[PDB]
C-alpha cells in the first residue's frame, strides 16, 4: 500500500460550495520495497506506476454518480517514485453531510510484459461576512453588486439594499468618513496602519455625502443610491469609512464590509 | 583588555650617557566593529549583503568606507556598489538602525565556491572622534600662542583625563549633546591632580572650565564636527568572505498561460532546470532532488504537486485555484534532497502576486 | 489618465499641469461644496474660481448637490500669514486684550486668513428652472464655519513641519542597476519656533505599492547602502540621497517618515509625498 492519500477539503462560502481535493503520493513504503526486490542490484531505481483510471463519485444509498474535476485530468497517467498528484472536484453545499467514494484502479508495470493490478478504494463523508446585519436591529443590509472594477478618475454607482423587518420605519443616515483615523506597536506596524488609515480616508468620496433615506417602513425594502469617484488606484477590499448612522439608537454599524472597490 | 610593560636603553652618540624610560600601558584587544554576512542568488547575478553593526553597548563607532576589494588570484569578478561615506555614518549595538552595506558580483565565466573576498571596512570610535573633537574645538580654538604654551601637557591630557571621560552616548543618540553621565569623572579630586602638577596657571584655569562646560552639556551636532576627523587616523578591518558551499542550483519559473476571480483554475506551466553550470559544478540529472509545490491555506494545487527531478531541463503544467479573496502570494516552493544533500533554489517570481477578484 | 477627462475638475487640473509642466499633482486640493437647494424650484448652479468654470449642476428641491472645485495650495513663502494681525474695521476703540498666548493667538490668525483667501476667490450664479431670468448670486462669508486642523494641513502646508521633496533619476530601470533617490528637506516657519533643536530623524520607509504593504527593514527586494535612518538639520535646507538597487520586477512606493527622536513614539509628521518607480 504505497499509495497514501488524504482529503482535505475545505469550505468556500463565497460561492456556495465546497471544494474537495484529493491528494495521493508515494508513500515511504515505496522507498522501502525499491531497493530490496524491484531493482537491489542497480543504486538508484524508481517505481513505474500507471494509473488506469480514477473516480470520484458522489453516493447516497444505492445510488452512486461520477463527479468531474475543475480542471481536465488526463487519465492515463504515468507516475514514478516521489510524485504528490493532486485532483480537486466541486460539489455544491447545512447538517446533511455528503458520502463520497474514491476509486484509483493502477497497476505497476515492472519490466514491458507483466503487470499487477490494484484497485484501491474506501469511503468516507466530505466533513470540514459579505451580507451585513446590524446589531440591536433587526435591518438588515447587501450591495447588489459588491465586486465593482471601474477605471480610476470615473464615477460608479454602488446600489445598496435595505431589508426592514423589525417593528416600524427607520431614519438611518449614511455618510463617507473622510479623516484620517487617530492612530492608537512598533515604528513599521504602526507606520503600515497609518499608510492604511490614509488611504482609506482619501482614496474614495461619496458624492452623496450626508444623505437622508427618506423613510423605510416596516416589512419593506429601499434602495440607497450611493454614487461615488475615486482619486487612489488601488484595491480597496471592505471599505471602511462608509458608515450608516441610525437617528434612533445611535448605531454606528460599518455597513461598508460588504464593499469591494477595485480602481486602476 | 591587558596590562604592557616596555622598557627601553637606548644610547646615543652626542653624549655618553645611556638613556631609557619604562612604561606601564593598558592595551584594548577587543574588536569594536562586528560584521554578519548574508547573500542572495540570483540566475547569473550574485549579491552580497553586510549587516555592519557594534559589539559593544556603549562604545558606538563611525565607518567611513567599506569598499569590497576583490581577490587577486586572477582577472575575476567586477565588484559593483563600494561605499564611500560622505560624513562619517553612526551605527550603535542595536536598534532601528540596521546599516546595510550591499553589493552586486557579475561573473565572466563562472563562479567557483572556493574564493575568498575581502571587505576591507575602515572606522573609528565615536569615543576617539568625540576625543579629537574636545581637545581641538573647545580647547585650542583659533589660537597658537596658547598651544605651544600647552604642548608640553598634550601627552598627559590625553592619557589620563581624556581616556578617563566617560560620554553620554544615551544622550548624543537621542539629541546629539556632548554631555558626560553622572559617575564619569570628579573633578573635585580631578583639580587636585593637576593641582599637585607643576602647570601654568591659565592651563589649569581654561582646562577647569573646558570640563565644567563640557559637564554642561554643549550640544553641537552638525554646523561643526565634520571638519575634525581629517587628523584622526582611521581603524581597518579587512575581514575575509567566502560563497557558501552547495551541492547544485535551479531555479524555478511559473510561465502564464494563454483578472482573476475566486474559484477558478489558472493554467501556469512550471519551468525547472539544473542551472549549476553557470557555477562551475556539473549539473547531475539522476540525484535524489524531489520537488514540491507547498501547498498553503490560499492555494490549491491541481495537478503534479511533487515530482523528482531527473532531467537537465523539465518543464509541466499545473492549474492554481485560489481561495482568499485578493492579493495573495505565489505558492512558496523548495526543491530539497532525500539523503543529505542541500542546494539552493532560485524561485524566479518568489515575491509577486495576483490580485483575486471574487465573483 | 486622458480617458476620463469628462467631468470638469479633472480636466482643468489635466490643462494646467500639462500647460505648465513643473507642478506636480499634489499642488492640487478639493473643495468638497454641498449646495443644499431650500427653494420650492430648482435652480442651476455654476460655480466659478480664478480661471475655471464648473459645468451646470441642476439642484432640486429640497437636495444637496456635492460641488467639487479644485484648489491650488497657497505656499507660506510668499504671503507671510504668521504676522499678520486680524483687521480691525471699526478702529478707534481702545485696545484691550481678549487673552492669549502666542500658540493661540498664531492658530487663530493662521485660521482665519486662510479662510479669508478662498472666500474672496470663489463665487457661483443661479438661473431658476422655471424663470431663467431671475438670475443672482449667493454670498459665502455667512456660511462658511472657521476652520479645523485638518482643513488647515490640507491646504496651508506651512502648518507642516517641513517640506521634504522626493525625486528620481527615471522611474524606469531594470534588475541589477544602482538609481539613487535625493530628498530635499526645507523647515517651514513652524518648526522654527514651535520646537528647539538641531536634529531630527526621517525615515525612507518602503511600500510594494501593488499591495500597498511596508516592505520589512533588511528586505530581499531593495538593497541599499546605509542606513535609511539619518539626522537632518532643522534650520537650513538639507539634502540627503541613497543608493538603491532594485532585485525583482515590481513597484515600490518609497514615502517619508520625519521623527522627533529614536525612541518608539514622539512622531513630527507623516508626509504624504511619495514617488514611485516601477522596476522590469
Amino acid at each position: 500500500s504505497l499509495l497514501n492519500m488524504r482529503l482535505r477539503n475545505i469550505s468556500l462560502k463565497s460561492e456556495h460550495c465546497i471544494l474537495s481535493s484529493l491528494d495521493f503520493q508515494t508513500s515511504k513504503a515505496s522507498e522501502q520495497l525499491t531497493k530490496k526486490f524491484i531493482y537491489p542490484q542497480e543504486h538508484n531505481s524508481f517505481l513505474k506506476l500507471n494509473f488506469q483510471e480514477i473516480s470520484y463519485k458522489l453516493i447516497d444509498g444505492t445510488s452512486q454518480i461520477e463527479l468531474d474535476p475543475i480542471c481536465p485530468l488526463k487519465v492515463p497517467l504515468t507516475a514514478f517514485s516521489y510524485d504528490s498528484i493532486s485532483a480537486t472536484f466541486k460539489l455544491v453545499l447545512s447538517t446533511q453531510p455528503h458520502r463520497v467514494k474514491i476509486t484509483l484502479a493502477y497497476e505497476l508495470e515492472l519490466h514491458p510484459n507483466l503487470k499487477l493490478p490494484v484497485r484501491t478504494s474506501w469511503e468516507t463523508e466530505v466533513t470540514l461576512t459579505s451580507l451585513v446585519n446590524s446589531k440591536l436591529s433587526n435591518v438588515k443590509f447587501k450591495f447588489i453588486n459588491s465586486n465593482i472594477k471601474v477605471i480610476k478618475g470615473e464615477k460608479f454607482t454602488m446600489r445598496l439594499q435595505i431589508i426592514n423587518s423589525s417593528s416600524s420605519p427607520l431614519d438611518l443616515v449614511v455618510y463617507y468618513n473622510n479623516t484620517i483615523n487617530p492612530i492608537p506597536l512598533t515604528l513599521e506596524n504602526q507606520y503600515q496602519l497609518h499608510n492604511k488609515y490614509r488611504k482609506i480616508a482619501e482614496g474614495i468620496i461619496l458624492l452623496s455625502n450626508d444623505y437622508k433615506i427618506p423613510v423605510v417602513p416596516p416589512r419593506e425594502t429601499y434602495f440607497a443610491d450611493l454614487r461615488f469617484i475615486g482619486i487612489m488606484s488601488g484595491y480597496y477590499g471592505t471599505l471602511s469609512g462608509l458608515k450608516v448612522l441610525d437617528l434612533n439608537t445611535n448605531e454606528l454599524i460599518e455597513v461598508g464590509n460588504g464593499a469591494s472597490v477595485l480602481i486602476q | 583588555a591587558f596590562d604592557l610593560i616596555i622598557k627601553t636603553s637606548f644610547t646615543k652618540k652626542n653624549d655618553q650617557g645611556t638613556f631609557g624610560e619604562t612604561k606601564k600601558v593598558r592595551i584594548q584587544c577587543y574588536l569594536q566593529l562586528s560584521v554578519s554576512v548574508e547573500d542572495i542568488f540570483k540566475k547569473d547575478i550574485f549579491f552580497f549583503k553586510f549587516l555592519l553593526n557594534s559589539s559593544v553597548r556603549e562604545e558606538p563607532v563611525i565607518l567611513y568606507s567599506s569598499e569590497l576589494s576583490a581577490p587577486d588570484t586572477r582577472n575575476d569578478y567586477n565588484i559593483r556598489g563600494d561605499y564611500i561615506a560622505t560624513t562619517p555614518a553612526l551605527i550603535t549595538f542595536d536598534g532601528n538602525e540596521s546599516f546595510i552595506n550591499c553589493y552586486e558580483i557579475t561573473a565572466n565565466n563562472n563562479f567557483d565556491s572556493k574564493d575568498i573576498f575581502n571587505l576591507k571596512v575602515r572606522y573609528n570610535t565615536l569615543k576617539e572622534q568625540l576625543d579629537c573633537f574636545i581637545t581641538d574645538a573647545v580647547l585650542i580654538e583659533g589660537d597658537v600662542e596658547w598651544f605651544i604654551l600647552f604642548e608640553k601637557w598634550k601627552t598627559f591630557w590625553e592619557l589620563e583625563i581624556l581616556k578617563k571621560l566617560k560620554y553620554d552616548y544615551d544622550a548624543f543618540k537621542e539629541n546629539r549633546i556632548i554631555r558626560l553621565l553622572k559617575t564619569s569623572i570628579d573633578l573635585n579630586k580631578t583639580k587636585s591632580k593637576i593641582r599637585n602638577l607643576c602647570i601654568e596657571k591659565a592651563v589649569l584655569d581654561k582646562i577647569l572650565i573646558c570640563l565644567n562646560k563640557v559637564s554642561r552639556g554643549i550640544a553641537v551636532c552638525n554646523t561643526d564636527m565634520d571638519e575634525y576627523v581629517r587628523n584622526l587616523v582611521p581603524k581597518q578591518l579587512t575581514v575575509p568572505v567566502q560563497l557558501p558551499g552547495f551541492e547544485q542550483f535551479f531555479h524555478v519559473q511559473f510561465e502564464q498561460m494563454e483578472i482573476a476571480t475566486i474559484g477558478n483554475s489558472l493554467s501556469y506551466t512550471v519551468i525547472v532546470e539544473n542551472l549549476s553550470g553557470q557555477w562551475g559544478q556539473d549539473v547531475i540529472d539522476d540525484g535524489g532532488y524531489i520537488f514540491e509545490i507547498l501547498s498553503s491555506n490560499e492555494w490549491l494545487i491541481h495537478g503534479q504537486k511533487r515530482c523528482a527531478i531527473k532531467e537537465k531541463r523539465k518543464e509541466f503544467e499545473v492549474h492554481l485555484i485560489p481561495l482568499k479573496k485578493g492579493y495573495l502570494n505565489f505558492p512558496r516552493v523548495e526543491i530539497t534532497n532525500i539523503n543529505g544533500k542541500s542546494c539552493r533554489v532560485d524561485h524566479s517570481n518568489a515575491f509577486e502576486s495576483i490580485l483575486i477578484f471574487a465573483a | 489618465s486622458s480617458q476620463v477627462e469628462n467631468v470638469d475638475w479633472i480636466e482643468y487640473v489635466m490643462s494646467k499641469i500639462r500647460a505648465e509642466s513643473n507642478l506636480h499633482s499634489r499642488d492640487f486640493i478639493l473643495l468638497l461644496l454641498d449646495f443644499r437647494n431650500s427653494w420650492i424650484d430648482g435652480i442651476k448652479l455654476n460655480v466659478q474660481f480664478e480661471d475655471f468654470t464648473s459645468n451646470e449642476y441642476h439642484v432640486e428641491a429640497s437636495h444637496t448637490s456635492r460641488i467639487i472645485v479644485p484648489i491650488k495650495k497657497i505656499d507660506y513663502k510668499k504671503y507671510n500669514f504668521e504676522n499678520t494681525p486680524i483687521p480691525r474695521i471699526y478702529p478707534g476703540r481702545q485696545f484691550i486684550q481678549s487673552g492669549l498666548n502666542e500658540e493661540q493667538t498664531i492658530e487663530m490668525r493662521q485660521k482665519f486668513w486662510c479662510r479669508e483667501h478662498i472666500i474672496s476667490k470663489l463665487k457661483c450664479n443661479w438661473k431658476l428652472t422655471t424663470d431663467q431670468s431671475v438670475t443672482g448670486s449667493v454670498d459665502f462669508n455667512k456660511f462658511i464655519e472657521k476652520f479645523d486642523h485638518k482643513m488647515v494641513y490640507t491646504i496651508y502646508p506651512g502648518r507642516l513641519f517641513y517640506g521634504v521633496q522626493l525625486l528620481l533619476d527615471e522611474p524606469k530601470v531594470k534588475v541589477g542597476e544602482i538609481i539613487n533617490l535625493k530628498i530635499i528637506t526645507e523647515p517651514t516657519s513652524t518648526c522654527r519656533r514651535k520646537q528647539n533643536s538641531t536634529v531630527n530623524f526621517l525615515d525612507i520607509v518602503i511600500f510594494d505599492s501593488k499591495t500597498s504593504k511596508i516592505l520589512p527593514r533588511s528586505n530581499r527586494r531593495i538593497l541599499y547602502n546605509g542606513s535609511l535612518t539619518k539626522p537632518i538639520s532643522t534650520t537650513k535646507v538639507s539634502e540627503i540621497n541613497l543608493e538603491i538597487i532594485p532585485i525583482e520586477k515590481g513597484r515600490y512606493e518609497f514615502s517619508v517618515c520625519i521623527s522627533k527622536s529614536n525612541n518608539q513614539d514622539g512622531i513630527i509628521q507623516f508626509d504624504s509625498e511619495n514617488v514611485i518607480l516601477s522596476v522590469i
